[PDB]
RNA sequence: AUAUGUUAAGUGGAAAAGGAUGUGGCGUUGCCCAGACAACUAGGAUGUUGGCUUAGAAGCAGCCAUCAUUUAAAGAGUGCG
RNA sequence: UUGGCACCUCGAUGUCGGCUCAUCGCAUCCUGGGGCUGUAGUCGGUCCCAAGGGUUGGGCUGUUCGCCCAUUAAAGCGGUACGCGAGCUGGGUUCAGAACGUCGUGAGACAGUUCGGUCCCUAUCCGUCGUGGGCGUAGGAAAUUUGAGAGGAGCUGUCCUU
RNA sequence: GGGAUAAGUGCUGAAAGCAUCUAAGCAUGAAGCCCCCCUCAAGAUGAGAUUUCCCAACUUCGGUUAUAAGAUCCCUCAAAG
């Protein structure tokens, strides 16, 4: 459950250090967001350097949500902090050196670059 | 399909026909298609 | 009503049987049956059909010549036979009979299926033609308006399904 | 075609294929039988009834609903039979089958059939209108003292009156409603048990309507 | 209810500028068994686009100049172009 | 809509917005079907048919409004005492305090600001949401049903193949 | 998914020798309309239908006495309130 005015940690060297949500995009009146939903968000923590600054709307794939996703297999993951990649709109990053594990249901979400860049996805 | 009060012969060549209580206007090329409303 | 002076509508071996309200045609492609009207009334005096009006009125001038039209139109189809040809234009339109149906590819995901229905045979010549033959004038006009509702002719290049001798209003339009 | 009646005995959950989990509903459909078989010929409409749970016999001093009366006795005696508590008309089925005392065992269906189950609701009681329909609550600070009231009932003088269907309070309440396109996963026939795929109306112990689905 | 009409819209049983005919009634009028009005198809001309000829334009940028007759009969082309 | 008129109400017809709950028009915002296009396609434009359903969340302003950030298939326009306070708030404003600007000799005033400022009611009838009793249904019962009718539902995106 | 249609699209076809979607006909055509789907429904005073059960005498039969099938009071309860 990601809605808006959500602070996520940005999990890569993408500029930024946290990130809120303005809104889910998807549909009309979409209120919350899990693994493999894209939301566009503005950083409020950045890093003196990289790519993206205070103040910029960036859009931005979520990984690890603290209230996790359920399996087909009945099976469940949890994590305990809920984090973020901004993304460059072809479900494709901004960063090289994606920080942290990645949820393995973003996999069939076409975001294959993520998961390369990425530690031991589970 | 022009829907007017006021369906007249544009052209020469555009006729004047009642079609199931009203009035159209019918011609060779489509842009004179007239119904009367 | 001048079609209606010329009630004439000359019969051939084709035998035509009144039945008093209406009147079934009877030919070598035969057995067409309508009901026509009340106020016409009918004589074969010696080998030709008569369509005549009372009382003169515009109900009984409208409707009196349309039955000879009604008579006219039976009586010519089981003669003759009505033929209406239709033709495909386009880069790949083919149209082939499944036997007893008839099928099109007009360039949709699909093939088009214009079943048959009785007194219509449906012919193709070379994959672009379809020839429509039947007895009477209404069906094989109905039959040959629906192969071009499939596609129907297109002003910017002339492509789908045409009459024979259709003029095709056409444009000029380029990029 | 394809209807029985049952009980909710309860609900688990089964592996499948691929070890995918898929949740059930156990229904002890037994021991129903074919009570009367209706016909267009005599009532206009072509069904069969099928009583579901057999009772005991009549008793003469009973007080209670589980010993069969005289009409129960005699209407479940036209057919060779035990009186039953629960009976219910299907007319989706073939009339032509199911003659007049056939045992309708769990194996009509087979685990894939799409069904639909028929059950009343749990039933909760006098509720009120953001309980009993979705409705907002008003807030709960900022000086309010709308909380769980529904709102306005009308507009002021055009329209004097309530409109009905207005979506007031009152019984939640126990009422029939059917749940399409389910499925069967899993007939076990010697503890004459169908497991179909979900949730049923109605609480434990209750009675289902599983017969095909229309759609 | 009689008698004679009218209207076909439920007009009756709410409008206007205008838009059309839809039928009544009353006229005036010019056309015609020397055969009209459709429609039938059949000659469709020619010097010649002649001139200003006009992007060449030869029914047509625009000035028309639009005379003779291949002719029973049509135009320095009615006109679609 | 701004008005005009002064007909109802001054032995009271009590409050602008917002909230909750809606409901109705169609001069249609999205989705449906069409005509025309100065419509290649992709997009459009314009007109016609149509109310079935749908028609977002924030920032600023008491604001209606408006601007703006995001979205969305679309973020329709109106009517219902500018719908709805014996359903709710009371920010806006006609109360007493105080202050500025301005005006007045003054007490004061502005319809200029600014801070603060008590929201009563046990539902009789109608109407509505549930629920029982009585009687009728030409014998009395138990059980299953027919459906005259009424109500609910009804939205839509994206992707892949072609 | 069926019917019937809107705007529209036609076929045949006169009136009006032609032409003409209309006048007589014949089609086709939408998230709309009617079904289809889901509930609720014989107080549907038109009060429906099927199946099973029960069958009285006294007695100006006025009524009473009892009762049938069936219920209920009461009592133990909740899947119901
Ligand atoms: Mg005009
Ligand atoms: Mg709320
Ligand atoms: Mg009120
Ligand atoms: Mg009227
Ligand atoms: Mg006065
Ligand atoms: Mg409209
Ligand atoms: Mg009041
Ligand atoms: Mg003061
Ligand atoms: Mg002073
Ligand atoms: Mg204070």
């Amino acid at each position: 459950m990601i809605q808006q005015e959500t602070r996520l940690k940005v999990a890569d060297n993408s500029g930024a250090r946290e990130v809120l949500t303005i809104k889910v995009l998807g549909g009309s009146g979409r209120k919350t967001a899990n693994i493999g939903d894209v939301i566009v968000c503005t950083v409020k923590n950045a890093t003196p350097g990289g790519v993206v600054k205070k103040g910029d709307v960036v859009k931005a794939v979520i990984v690890r949500t603290k209230s996790g996703v359920r399996r087909n297999d009945g099976s469940y993951i949890k994590f305990d902090e809920n984090a973020c990649v901004i993304i460059r709109d072809d479900k494709g990053p901004r960063g090289t050196r994606i920080f942290g594990p990645v949820a393995r249901e973003l996999r069939e979400g076409n975001f294959m670059k993520i998961v390369s860049l990425a530690p031991e996805v589970l | 399909m022009k829907v007017r009060p006021s369906v007249k012969p544009i052209c020469e060549k555009c006729k004047v026909i009642k079609r199931k209580g009203k009035v159209m206007v019918i011609c060779e090329n489509p842009k004179h298609k007239q119904r009367q409303g | 009503s001048r079609v209606g002076k010329k009630i004439i509508d000359i019969p051939s071996d084709v035998t035509v049987t009144f039945d008093g309200n209406h009147v079934t045609v009877k030919g070598p492609k035969g057995e067409l049956s309508r009901t026509l009207n009340e106020r016409m009334t009918f004589k074969q005096e010696e080998n030709t059909i008569e369509v005549v009006r009372p009382s003169d009125s515009k109900e009984d001038r409208t409707n009196h010549g349309t039955t000879r039209a009604l008579l006219n139109n039976m009586v010519q189809g089981v003669s003759q036979g009505y033929v209406k040809v239709l033709e495909l234009v386009g880069v790949g339109y083919r149209a082939q009979m499944q036997g007893k149906d008839l099928i099109l590819n007009v360039g949709y995901s699909h093939p088009v299926e214009i079943k048959a229905e009785e007194n219509i045979t449906f012919s193709v010549e070379k994959n672009t033609v379809v020839k429509v033959e039947g007895i009477s004038k209404e069906q094989v006009g109905a039959l040959a308006s629906n192969i071009r509702s499939v596609r129907p002719p297109e002003p910017y290049k002339g492509k789908g399904i045409r009459y024979q001798g259709e003029y095709v209003r056409r444009k000029e339009g380029k990029t | 075609t394809k209807g029985i009646l049952g009980r909710k005995i309860g609900m688990t959950q089964v592996f499948g294929e691929n070890g995918e989990l898929i949740p059930v509903t156990v229904v002890e459909a037994k021991e129903n039988v074919v009570l009367q078989k209706k016909t267009v010929e005599v009532d206009g409409y072509n069904a069969i009834q099928v009583g579901f749970e057999d009772k005991k016999a009549y008793k003469k001093d009973a007080k209670s609903n589980k010993y069969a009366n005289k009409p129960a006795e005699g209407h479940a005696k036209k057919a060779d039979a035990a009186p039953k508590r629960f009976i219910r008309e299907f007319r989706n089925v073939d009339v032509d089958a199911y003659e007049v005392g056939q045992e309708v065992s769990v194996d009509t269906f087979v685990a894939g059939d799409v069904i639909d189950v028929t059950g009343v609701s749990k039933g909760k009681g006098f509720q009120g209108a953001i309980k009993r329909h979705g409705q907002s609550r008003g807030p709960m600070s900022h000086g309010s003292h709308f909380h769980r009231a529904p709102g306005s009932v009308g507009m002021a003088s055009d329209a004097s009156r309530v409109f009905k269907g207005q979506k007031m309070p009152g019984r939640m309440g126990g009422n029939t409603v059917t749940v399409q396109n389910l499925e069967v996963v899993q007939v076990d026939t010697e503890n004459k048990v169908i497991l179909v795929k979900g949730n049923v109306p109605g609480p434990k112990k209750g009675l289902v309507e599983i017969r095909t689905s229309i759609k």
